[PDB]
């Protein structure tokens, strides 16, 4: 189950 | 830019006349774009299977090239690697003992 | 001891970036997404992974499409930080996952990013604070402290990561728990000086972790059939040296000579 990132770099 | 590390080797211990698989394991390189050929007697083998791109915990990329082959006492085998980090293509020959 | 990992790469083209995501369960590839494909989708890379239904793959595919877009916007932000322009060839990578103990509880969670092949920003073992590798990543760091990005990844790493790794470990006992012992032999290659290279081979073993002792020691390599290879060698005069092979699939550690 893959991750979904929040705030961008 | 990181210089590729190469290993040329067979899947099984080699016996003359017996079908086998020859691997070219390219490792520790960056950027991801790379070009790999495999040569029999100095000529390109046509149907070379490339694995999909991956990378290790140190960020560097790696890939496995492999072909069907039946080794003989006379024939030599090699892997040619072209990468942004190297001035000239590096070719490493198959050694049965390694 | 167990682990799940997702390895993500986005690479920029000169003049749309390609995005690749690779999932691992105990160091074996099990899922893969490639944006270059005709119809971009998460695909099963292990036979036991074909258990999952059409809704699983769709859900994972859509999350990959979100990561791809996340990786684009981040690439644009990086160009601004390092004072580069659009658009050359750049690489953004990420590693995430969770380590489990034999008790199936969380040992460690991971989250780290790399730009141009070198460290950018990492989440610390505490899952709360960030360590930035250079000056540009400091901008990211302070931006993520204010917006509390650490908490979101902490939830994944302690929640979904752990609970789905459990599901995957159940679905593939016959292959993830299975072992293949190294069949070991020793070769003899006489050399210059009266010296000989004794070379201990370990072939056809799974998993990849192994230790060879008796000093040239090549990096472990895939056989291509699912199993792994490695060898160690020493320079010896005219043979009271013993090679020792240590591996999980071995009831007793192997001891051999020429």
């Amino acid at each position: 189950a893959s991750l979904s990132n929040g705030p961008h770099l | 830019q990181k210089t590729p590390q190469i290993q040329v080797y067979s899947r099984h211990p080699p016996e003359n006349g017996k079908p086998n698989i020859l691997n070219c394991y390219v490792t520790q390189f960056h950027p991801p774009h790379i070009e790999i050929q495999m040569l029999k007697n100095g000529k390109k083998i046509p149907k070379v299977e490339m694995s999909d791109m991956s990378f290790s915990k140190d960020w560097s990329f790696y890939i496995l090239a492999h072909t069907e082959f039946t080794p003989t006492e006379t024939d030599t085998y090699a892997c040619r690697v072209k990468h942004d980090s190297m001035a000239e293509p590096k070719t490493v020959y198959w050694d049965r003992d390694m | 001891p167990h682990s799940m990992r997702y390895f993500e790469t986005a690479v920029s083209r000169p003049g749309e970036p390609r995005y690749i995501s690779v999932g691992y369960v105990d160091n074996k590839e099990f899922v893969r997404f490639d944006s270059d494909a005709e119809n971009p989708r998460y695909e099963p890379r292990a036979p036991w992974m074909e258990q999952e239904g059409p809704e699983y793959w769709e859900r994972e595919t859509q999350k990959a499409k979100g990561q791809e877009q996340w990786f684009r916007v981040s690439l644009r932000n990086l160009l601004g930080y390092y004072n580069q322009s659009a658009g050359g060839s750049h690489t953004l990578q990420q590693m995430s996952g969770c380590d489990l103990g034999s008790d199936w509880r969380l040992l460690r969670g991971y989250l780290q990013f790399a730009y141009e092949g070198r460290d950018y920003i990492a989440l610390n073992e505490d899952l709360k604070t960030w360590t930035a590798a250079d000056m540009a990543a400091q901008i990211t760091r302070r931006k993520w402290e204010q917006s509390g990005a650490a908490e979101h990844y902490k939830a994944y790493l302690e929640g979904e990561c752990v609970e789905w790794l459990h599901r995957y470990l159940k679905n593939g006992n016959a292959t993830l728990l299975r072992t293949d012992s190294p069949k070991a032999h020793v070769t003899h290659h006489p050399r210059s000086k009266g010296e000989v290279t004794l070379r201990c081979w370990a072939l056809g073993f799974y998993p990849a972790d192994i230790t060879l002792t008796w000093m040239e020691l090549v990096e472990t390599r895939p056989a291509g059939d699912g199993t792994f290879q490695k060898w160690a060698s020493v320079v010896v005069p005219l043979q009271n040296y013993t090679c020792r092979v240590y591996h999980e699939g071995l009831p007793e550690p192997l001891t051999l000579r020429w």
